[PDB]
Formats: C-alpha cells, structure tokens, sequence
C-alpha cells in the first residue's frame, strides 16, 4: 500500500489508515497532505553532468503524473530542449496545465543533441520530475522541473511538535551526445563564447566566472566559436548547498590559468 | 513501522512553497480577472527540524516512491489526484465498514460517560429503595 | 449564518433544467445509438419561491462564487467533479473521524430506547427478588 | 471554506459539513446539489452592450472548468466570434466536451473585431460562463453562455417546503472595438441590412424591427452597406423579462422616425 | 434481487486479467525506466463456477448495462473513475449519515459485549449488598 | 441505480449500498471491483459478418468513456480501418491512453470502405467497446476490442466459495459497404490473394485455410486479384469455443472443391 506519515510519539512514523488506533482522529480532508521533496536534500550531486546522468530514454511506458500541494524550494532546477542529429524533437511538448516548477534559485536550462533511443526520458533511480504541483514519470520540453519524491502525511489537527524574496537566475548550457556514455558539455557566457563543463563546477562560480569574462573582456571578438577551458589546479568550492586569474589564447580552444 | 533516515545527507529545513485555499480575500483580488497570475499564488514558510519531522518527511518520501510508482503503473488514469480522498475512505471504511462491537478493540465508541451516566441512576433504585 | 438577498432583483421563479440519472427505460432508448441526442437529455420543471428559498439560492450561488474561485485557482485539475463527493466525505469525517464519546455533544449515537431496554430490564432483577 | 446550503426552520441558510448537528442527515450523495444560477435572475443587464461591458482579457490567469448539475431556463446567452483587425481568432475553441448551454429564449450571437489584449477573456464580477454543466472562468469560441454562479446544497431526503415547449431565437450583431471604452455594435437584418444597436433595445424590440423591415421592404437593395439608426423619440420597453413608424435615407446611412 | 442468467450460453469459466496494484518486488522492476512496458503488466488467474459465481457474474454485468449506459448519458466527465469510490460514499452515509439509534434496524452498533459487562457488574452492587 | 454485486448464501446476488444489511462487512476500498465481461461468453456469434452487423454509426450521442480493473482473456476482438469512398477516415483516432484490449487470441483486422452515415460508431445491443480497463460507447481507428459489458461487486474480505502463455494471432480482412445491409468480406492471404467470407468460417478453419493455399501454392501468380470461393458443401466446425481438398480456376475468381 501507499504509506502514510503520521506523528506519533512526537516522531514522524509510517502507517496507513488500516494501521491506526482509535485515539488517531481524521476530522477533515484538510488533515491530508501530499508533499513533493527534492532530492537536493538528500544529498545528491546537483552539477548538470551529474544530473542527466540519472535521466534515460525508454518506449513501452506509458507516462503517469500525479499531483502534489505543497513543495520545497529548489536551488537546482532543469530546463531540456534536446533534438536528434536530425533536428526533430526528443522530448514532448508540457501536456495542457503542467507548468514549471514555482521555485529554483538556479535553472540549468540545457539546450543541445543526442541520440534519444526512447519515446520518453524516465529517471533512472525512480524518482520523479516535479512541475508545478504535478510530478510526472517523464520530461517535458522546455519546462523547468526539480528531480524528487512524494509524501503523504495525516497531519494533527492544531500544533504538530514539541517546544528574503524570490530570485531565479538561468544558466545556459549546450550539450553533445545527450543521455550517452559520451556526453559533453558547455556553459554558454554568450552565442559564440563558451567554457567546457564540469562536475565540480557549482552555480556560483559559473556566474562568477560569466561575470569576469564579461569584465575582463575575454568574449570572443570575431565571427567565431571561442570555447575556454580552466585547468584542473583552479577550485570552485564537498559540502551541500544549505551548509555553505589570467587568460590566455591556444572554432578556437583557449586555456585559463 | 518507524522512519529510519538512511540518505548520504539531510537539509533539517524545510524552506517549502504551497497555495492557500481560500487566500485573496482584500477586496477584488479573488476575481480571477483582477487578482494574481499563475507565478503569484504561492504562500511560503519554513520549517526546522523539531521532533526530526523534516527528516523523518525526507526519508518518507523516498520509501513512499515503490509503492506510488506501481500504483501509478495500475492505473489508466493520466493524471491521478484521489489518492488522499481515497485514503479519507479508506479511513472511514476501517472503523466504520462493519458492525461496531462496543468495547472491541476495533470499534472507536467511548461509552466512559454512559457507564457513569448509569453508575450516577442506580441510586434513585437501590439508593432509593423506601419501605 | 442566515441567507439575505441583497440583489437588486429576483426572479421568485426557478424554471430549471437538469438531466435525470436513470430516466428512459422505455424500451431501446437507453443504448446510445437508438436514445436521445445531446440536446433531448434534459428534463424540465418549475418552483416556486415557498420558504423564500429561490431566492436564497440566488443569494448563496452569488456568496458562493469567492470561495469557488479561490479554490478553482488553487487547484491544479482542469475540470473539478469532486465538490460533493469531498463534501461527502468531510461530513463522515467530522462525526465519525474520532471516537464517538456517547452523550457527547460531537457523537452522533442515541442510546434512547437502549436507556428503556435497561430501566424495562432491572426489574427481573430488583423486581424479582424473591426469598 | 466553500459554503453548502441547507434547508432549516423553513429558509435556505448557509453553513458547511462542519457546522451540522447530529439531527441533519446526509444519508445518500443524491441529497448533494451543485445548481448554476444566472445572472438575469438578479435584475441586471441584459442587453449586448451592457453584457459585454462585464467581460475582458487577461493574461498569466490558468482557465478553470467545474461542473454543475442543473441549471435555470435563460432568456438571454451569448455565443461570440470576435477576431483581432489582423484576422487571428480572439477566444479558443472549446475543449472536448464543452458544449453550449441547453435552454436559451435568445442567443445574442455577436462577429466582430477587437484589441483583444489577453489570452482569455474572463468576467469582471468574478462570475462565471455557464455551458452544458460546465461552468468556466473564460469565454469559448463560438460557444453559447449564460453569466451565473454557482451553489452547492445539502436537500432534503423527501418534500423541501410548507404548504410550453423550447424556442431559442438567434439574434445576430456586427462589433467593432469590442473589449473598449469606443465599442460600436450594429444589430444584423441581413448582410447588407443594420440598425445600429442602443443599450435600451430589448430582444423582442429587435425581432419585430427585423419583421418591420422585411415586410415593409426597407433591406438594402443596392450591394451597399445600409445603416438603420432609430432617433431617441421612439420607446422599446426598466422592468425585468419575468414581471413583463416610418423610414426614410439621408456605406449608406439612414433614419426610422 | 436475485441473478437469473437468461443468456443464450454461459462459458463457466473465467480466465481473467488483471494487474497488481503491488506487484514488482524484485530488484529494480517497480522503477519505469527499468520496469514491464505496457503489455507486460498483467496477471492471469483462472476461475471456475462454484455456487454458480461465474455465470452470475456474466449475468450481472449484462443487467448492470442499462443503468451504467443511463449514468453515462448524464455525466459531463469524458472518462468516468469515481464510480466505486461514490458506491463507497454511499455505503458509509446510509449507516452513518443520521444519528445511531442503538438496537433500531438502521443502526450498526453492536451492544452484546456492553449488555453482559453490566449484567455481570450488578453483582457488585445487588451481590454486594453487605449489612 | 447501478447495480451492486455481493455474495449471499452462496450465491451472487443484485442490491445496493443502501439494501445492505449490518452483518455485510466493507473494510476496504479493496473489496470494491469492476470487472469486464466478453459478450463471447454469452454465446454471441463472433465470425466477423456477423459481429460488424451488431455495430453503427450515429450522431449527436457524444461518446463516453469508464474504467474497468479486471478483463477475460478473449478469442475474438476486433481492430477496425474503415474509410469512406473519398478517402476520409470513418473513426477517431484513440484518445490518448486508450491502448488496445490486452488478451486476444484472434484479432480480426478489417480493413475496408464504407458509408459511415454518423460521426461516431456505437454498439446497437447497448453493450461496450472494451479497451485496456477502459471501456467505451465507441469504436476507435486502428484498436483492438472486444464487445462486453461491466459489471461491479463488493467481494468477501477473504475467501469467496465453498468447497499455457499468450499467443495472438492476427487475421485479416478486406470489406466493401461496411455497416449497411450489403457489406461484402474477403478474407485476405495475402495482398492479391483472398477468400470470399462467409459467416460459419471459423478463425481455425481460415488460419487453415491459409496454411494450405501457401503450402498448395494456390495464391495469386500474376500482378492481379485472385479471389477463392468455398462451395457450400464443404464444412467447417453451432458449438461455443470454449467447449470445442482440390482448387480450380474460372480480377480473377475461382472455386475451392
Ligand atoms: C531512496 O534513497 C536511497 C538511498 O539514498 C536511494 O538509493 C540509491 O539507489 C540506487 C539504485 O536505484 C543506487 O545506484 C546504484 O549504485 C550502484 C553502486 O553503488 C551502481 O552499481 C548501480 O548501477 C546504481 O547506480 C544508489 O547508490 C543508492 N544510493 C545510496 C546512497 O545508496 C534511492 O535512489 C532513493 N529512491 C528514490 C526513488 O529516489
Ligand atoms: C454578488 O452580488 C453583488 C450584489 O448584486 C454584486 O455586487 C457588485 O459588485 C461589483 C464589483 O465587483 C460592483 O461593480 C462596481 O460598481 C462601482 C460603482 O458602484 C464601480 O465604481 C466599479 O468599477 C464596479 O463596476 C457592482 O456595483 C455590485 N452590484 C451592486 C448591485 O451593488 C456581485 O457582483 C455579485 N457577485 C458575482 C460573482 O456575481
Ligand atoms: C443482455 O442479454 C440479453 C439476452 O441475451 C440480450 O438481449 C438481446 O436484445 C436484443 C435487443 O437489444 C435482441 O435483438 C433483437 O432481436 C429481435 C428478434 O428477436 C429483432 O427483431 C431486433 O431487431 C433485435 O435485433 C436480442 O434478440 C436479444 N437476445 C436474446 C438472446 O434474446 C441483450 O442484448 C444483452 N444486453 C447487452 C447490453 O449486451
Ligand atoms: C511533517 C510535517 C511538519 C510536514 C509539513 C510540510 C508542509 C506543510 C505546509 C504548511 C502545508 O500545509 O502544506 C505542513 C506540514
Ligand atoms: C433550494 C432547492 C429547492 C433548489 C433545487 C433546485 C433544483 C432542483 C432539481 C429538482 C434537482 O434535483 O436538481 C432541486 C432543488
Ligand atoms: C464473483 C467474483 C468471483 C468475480 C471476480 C473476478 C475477478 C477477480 C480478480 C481476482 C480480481 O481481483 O479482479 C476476483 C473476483
Ligand atoms: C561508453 O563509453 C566509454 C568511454 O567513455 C567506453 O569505455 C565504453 O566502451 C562505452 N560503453 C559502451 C557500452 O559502448
Ligand atoms: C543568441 O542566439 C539566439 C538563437 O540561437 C537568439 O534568440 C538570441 O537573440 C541571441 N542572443 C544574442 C545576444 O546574440
Ligand atoms: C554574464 O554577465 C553579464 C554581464 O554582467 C550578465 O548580463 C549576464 O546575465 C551574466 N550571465 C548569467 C548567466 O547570469
Ligand atoms: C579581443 O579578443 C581577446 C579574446 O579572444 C580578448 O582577450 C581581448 O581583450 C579582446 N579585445 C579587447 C579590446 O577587449
Ligand atoms: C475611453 O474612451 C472615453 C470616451 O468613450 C474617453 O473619454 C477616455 O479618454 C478613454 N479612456 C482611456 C483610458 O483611454
Ligand atoms: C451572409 O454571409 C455569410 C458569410 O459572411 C454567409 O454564410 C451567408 O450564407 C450569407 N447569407 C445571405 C442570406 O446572404
Ligand atoms: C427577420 O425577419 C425575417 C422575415 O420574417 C425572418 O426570416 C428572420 O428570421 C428575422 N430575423 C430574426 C433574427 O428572427
Ligand atoms: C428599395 O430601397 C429602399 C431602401 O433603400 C426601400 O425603402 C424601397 O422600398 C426599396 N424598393 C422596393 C420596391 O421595395
Ligand atoms: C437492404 O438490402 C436488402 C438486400 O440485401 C434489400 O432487400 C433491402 O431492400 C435493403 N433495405 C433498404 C432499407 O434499403
Ligand atoms: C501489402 O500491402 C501493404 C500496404 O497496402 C504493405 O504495407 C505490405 O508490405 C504489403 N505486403 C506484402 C507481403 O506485399
Ligand atoms: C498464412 O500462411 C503463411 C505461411 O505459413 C504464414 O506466414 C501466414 O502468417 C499465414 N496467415 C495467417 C493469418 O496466419
Ligand atoms: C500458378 O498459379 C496457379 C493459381 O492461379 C497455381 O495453382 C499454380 O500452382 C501456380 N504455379 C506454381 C508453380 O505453383
């Protein structure tokens, strides 16, 4: 059966409606609770590389969305528009009412190609997309969405233990071999200046080096493709999120050290 | 069953978003015409780690994903929201379905004020008993 | 609280329309392809504002319409069939949701003619005393 | 909470599921009621142009549908096709299963042209479109409405109190600026033939100024446009619809005094 | 009523098809992206006709027809879920949508545990009557 | 109302919810089943000429759709590709997550043209189109069915009495005048070679039928329509399935005795 939270002992415990004791008292649907969590907080690496690893492609399966009323404020969120070599679409378009997910501090919006040997990208380890109040098994073109999992909770009737505004800030990425073992990446600072991505690459020190590059006037000044790297010795932060120069020339591969 | 935290890390807090139910009532703002779009009806709060809840929710969500996922399988339904109208069902079936034995253990009617309600009215019987 | 109708005007008449459940059993007019098209499915009838209660039904359908809204913008279904029966449900839940404490003003459970079966019943006992 | 009506002491009152005592009785969902109300039933106005000043665009707002169970007979419905001046469509089809509302005396069918600035076009009361027992907050293409609102009632399991056919007349209209403070409607005789169209004129003022026309031969008989305007002088009908000459020429407008 | 099946035939078994609302255990199965694709979801079962279930069964469903085609014919939703879940609203509220009048025939309390709790315990008051 | 099944004295019987009594026990929402059952099982005749005159098309009626969670394993259902004379499709597409009936031991293909005189296709006994646990008034483009019906029970909390894999076979057809009193079938071989159908052609006896027209090589050897004909005198099977040679020539038609 679906488990269902309830507090017992001045501790969260698992049952169901079959489980309880007459003491437990259900007044009002308004006791029900779904709440979406985000895998964030469970400790998962959260960097682009990281992330689409977790995602596949797989026909056969129908998509299945169920909703959520509450969530939990992002600071990582996906946003895909993924084509094949050939330019048709790999992901559907948002079914009518699936919006994006209402809070992320970063949208890792990833725009590029792969093969997408599937009708529909699914998560690998069981997780969920969550938009706007609906998780769904799958990905939607275009829409930003916070990978994590669902809960359902009987709340107490009145009190239930003992005793800065809304930012969003995109990042856009082009990818290469998409939902394959040999996937590349690039963080866009614009349409023709680009830095090849990695794992320990968080989003702040991606907006911080975006903004030296616009300050030191290290975009590239001709009709071409100018990709800069940083070589291993340069850090950029092991810890969660809620707990925390010179360049030089060689499209046209660059080094920053 | 009890809810063991078994992930690499917690975030003890819960920086959550959601809507209100009955939540424009300053003058015309409850007219969908006049009132907030779709981005400006969120309520926000947070909430800490008293009694390990936000924790024990984490954990929860995470062993609810197995069962979830094959009930959503099972059904052709494309998008589901009965699931806690069918637990609130569900709920009421498994006290209320059968006959209640009184004093059972599964039958939820206290009749604590209707023993001594009847304790209280033997003595106008056997208290007044006057020859 | 008390309906007060504060409309400028009211129809006292309620002409209505609505579809009925179980209605055409007359012979083949049941199955889809020999019955009625979408717009012979109605049946018709008129009432008369006895008790002042068509227009207070025009008085609670206009009240009725912030509360509708704010819980249709909060709601992520796109068409809501679900009013009733949740009202249905929270009905059983306020009275039976607990336990029923017998004679409680929350418990919905009379003991009446189980009060005179016991007061008709001790006297085969105090009645029947016999040395 | 949603307020649920409830017959007691002889009146309608308010209260919820709450709010009850163990003596009320819900002991079948058939005793539940959703009823759609309209707006006429109130005394407001009900001509084109008093109608159509309630109504407006907006955007960012998600469309909601509910559905009703039974409603009221109407004297007047709507049924608009209005287009932007560069010919793309103001309102959307109606989804999968909307259709018009079943009992209209007479559907005020208004063509025409506006701004249109918004996605849907919603009601400026807060109201609601009422359809086949679908009530939405929006305005469908070409789909017949009554305004109304929406109540929700607990009836009783037996008796609730101490103690001609259906015709439906299509009325056509001509908009220009439709959704402005300068909104100019012309009422249609044919499609050469218009009165131009007063708050004032009622339904049945129309129909027998359509009949005047035709059988006193006063239709556009050239391929020209003819402008009928009635000067203030002459009376049509401030009552509500349940309690209740000659021609000559100055596009080509013209008098009926 | 009872089920008088008035069919032509009636095939006495009933080899079935479900699915599992709980059934992947093993492994990785219960995860979409690894798990059955549509057509593998199903389990089998094999019914005979003890106290003639099976052709009883043919035969409700036939007679179940006409007033499912009728409910049909008046709802507006295009696929309808709810009809198990309103005929358990419904058994609920025809036990206990009213007050439970104990030992009426309407009223699903059973007092046979609290009847001999108080015969037994008048003998600590008309037994213990001590001088 | 909708009829109820329960079990009582050993016995299905009809009530309801309200004609229960306080000994029946419903505990769970478990214990609540749908179930679909195949007209097959009420003995119906199931060769395609006679199944096809069971269904028509109308208009006006809009069609609806209800769930069922359990089926039986069919040997007839149907998948049906219809057209008018000009081309234009004679049913809907499938709406989405309406797959096709999951057990079927022969599906009859039919492809073919027709009047089609009505927007949607119904069953005129007033019986259903059963899909994937959803069941409809209609027939769908190009989805495999089978006609029944549903019925609803509440079972035991228990027990409820006292006391091979699956294999598909399509077989297809060509038709001319669907849905009308002269409909023409030809059973077909292969793409120039076909069998006028009858209706005591069994799906066995056509599968052997066409075993030995491929393995007597007797199919169409030209670039043209070679149609069989089986003379009257040779039988093939008034028996329910669950209780169960020389070729000469005369478009091209031609005699099987
Ligand atoms: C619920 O929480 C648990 C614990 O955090 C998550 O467990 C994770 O499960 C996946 C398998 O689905 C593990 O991935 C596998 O790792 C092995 C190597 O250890 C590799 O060989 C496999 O190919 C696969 O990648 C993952 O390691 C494991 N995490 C931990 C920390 O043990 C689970 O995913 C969560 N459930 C949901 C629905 O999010
Ligand atoms: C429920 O019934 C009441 C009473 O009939 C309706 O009240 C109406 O509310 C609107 C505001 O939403 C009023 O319109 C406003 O009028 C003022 C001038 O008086 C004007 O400055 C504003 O711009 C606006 O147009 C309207 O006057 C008022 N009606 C009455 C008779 O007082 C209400 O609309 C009904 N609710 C629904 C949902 O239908
Ligand atoms: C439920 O089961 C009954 C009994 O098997 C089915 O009854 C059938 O009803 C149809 C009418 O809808 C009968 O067809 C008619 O036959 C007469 C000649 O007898 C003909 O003149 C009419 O034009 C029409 O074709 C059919 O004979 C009858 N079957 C039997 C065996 O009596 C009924 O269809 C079943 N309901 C569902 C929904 O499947
Ligand atoms: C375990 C419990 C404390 C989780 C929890 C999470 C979110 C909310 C918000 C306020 C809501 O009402 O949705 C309440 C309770
Ligand atoms: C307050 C009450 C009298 C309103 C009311 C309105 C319509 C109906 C129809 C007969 C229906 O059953 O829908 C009943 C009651
Ligand atoms: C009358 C009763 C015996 C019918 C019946 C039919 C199918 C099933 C399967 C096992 C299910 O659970 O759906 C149970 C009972
Ligand atoms: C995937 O790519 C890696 C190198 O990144 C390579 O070693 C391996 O052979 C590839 N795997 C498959 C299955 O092709
Ligand atoms: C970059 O390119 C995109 C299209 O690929 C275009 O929409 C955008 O305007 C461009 N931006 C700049 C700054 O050139
Ligand atoms: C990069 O820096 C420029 C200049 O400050 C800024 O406009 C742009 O938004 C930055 N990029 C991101 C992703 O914030
Ligand atoms: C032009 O190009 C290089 C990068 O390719 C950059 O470092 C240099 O500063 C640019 N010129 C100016 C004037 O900024
Ligand atoms: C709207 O039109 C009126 C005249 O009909 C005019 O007085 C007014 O200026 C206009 N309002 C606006 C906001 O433009
Ligand atoms: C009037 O014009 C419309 C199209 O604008 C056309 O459909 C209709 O047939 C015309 N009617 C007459 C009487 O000319
Ligand atoms: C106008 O009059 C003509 C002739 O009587 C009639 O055919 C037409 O329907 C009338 N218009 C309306 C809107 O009824
Ligand atoms: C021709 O035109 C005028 C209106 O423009 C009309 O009054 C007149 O009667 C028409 N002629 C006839 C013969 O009806
Ligand atoms: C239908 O066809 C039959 C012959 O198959 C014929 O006798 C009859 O006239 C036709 N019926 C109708 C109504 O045209
Ligand atoms: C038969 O024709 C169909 C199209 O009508 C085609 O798809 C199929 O490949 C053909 N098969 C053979 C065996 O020729
Ligand atoms: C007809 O026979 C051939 C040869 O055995 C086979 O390939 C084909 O599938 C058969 N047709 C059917 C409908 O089974
Ligand atoms: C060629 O055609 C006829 C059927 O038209 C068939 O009986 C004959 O056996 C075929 N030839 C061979 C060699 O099979």
């Amino acid at each position: 059966s679906i488990p269902l939270g309830v507090i017992h002992n001045s501790a969260l415990q698992v049952s169901d409606v079959d489980k309880l004791v007459c003491r437990d008292k259900l007044s009002s649907t308004n006791q029900l609770r779904s709440v979406g969590l985000n895998l964030e907080g469970n400790g998962v690496a959260t960097d682009v590389p990281s992330a689409t690893k977790r995602w596949g492609f797989r026909s056969g399966v129908p998509p299945k969305v169920v909703n959520y009323e509450a969530g939990e404020w992002a600071e990582n969120c996906y946003n895909l528009e993924i084509k094949k070599p050939d330019g048709s679409e790999c992901l559907p378009a948002a079914p009518d009412g699936i919006r994006g997910f209402p809070r992320c501090r970063y949208v890792h919006k990833v725009s590029g190609t792969g093969p997408c040997a599937g009708d529909f990208a699914f998560h690998k380890e069981g997780a969920f997309f969550l938009y706007d109040r609906l998780a769904s098994t799958v990905i939607y073109r275009g829409t930003t969405f916070a990978e994590g999992v669902v809960a359902f909770l009987i709340l107490p009737q009145a009190k239930k233990d003992f005793f800065s505004g809304y930012y969003s800030t995109t990042i856009r990425y082009q990818a290469t071999g998409f939902g394959t073992n040999e996937t590349e990446y690039l963080f866009e600072v614009d349409n023709l200046t680009y830095v090849q991505l990695e794992s320990r690459f968080t989003p702040q020190f991606l907006l911080q080096l975006n903004e030296t590059i616009y300050t030191s006037g290290k975009r590239s000044n001709t009709t071409g493709k100018l990709i800069w790297k940083v070589n291993p010795e340069i850090d950029t932060t092991e810890w969660a999120f809620w707990e925390t120069l010179s360049f030089t020339v060689v499209x046209x591969x660059x080094x920053x050290x | 069953e009890a809810i063991v935290n078994a992930q690499p890390k917690c975030n003890p807090n819960l920086h959550y978003w959601t809507t209100q139910d009955e939540g424009a009532a300053i003058g015309l703002a409850w007219i969908p015409y006049f009132g907030p779009a779709a981005e400006g009806i969120y309520i926000e709060g947070l909430m800490h780690n008293q009694d390990g809840l936000i924790c024990g929710l984490r954990q929860l969500a995470n062993e609810t994903t197995q069962a979830l996922q094959l009930f959503l399988r099972a059904t052709t339904e494309l998008r589901t929201f009965s699931i806690l109208n069918r637990k609130a069902i569900d709920f009421l079936l498994q006290r209320w379905g059968g006959t209640c034995h009184i004093l059972g253990p599964d039958c939820c009617i206290e009749p604590h004020d209707w023993t001594k309600n009847i304790t209280d009215k033997i003595d106008q019987i056997i208290h007044d008993f006057v020859d």
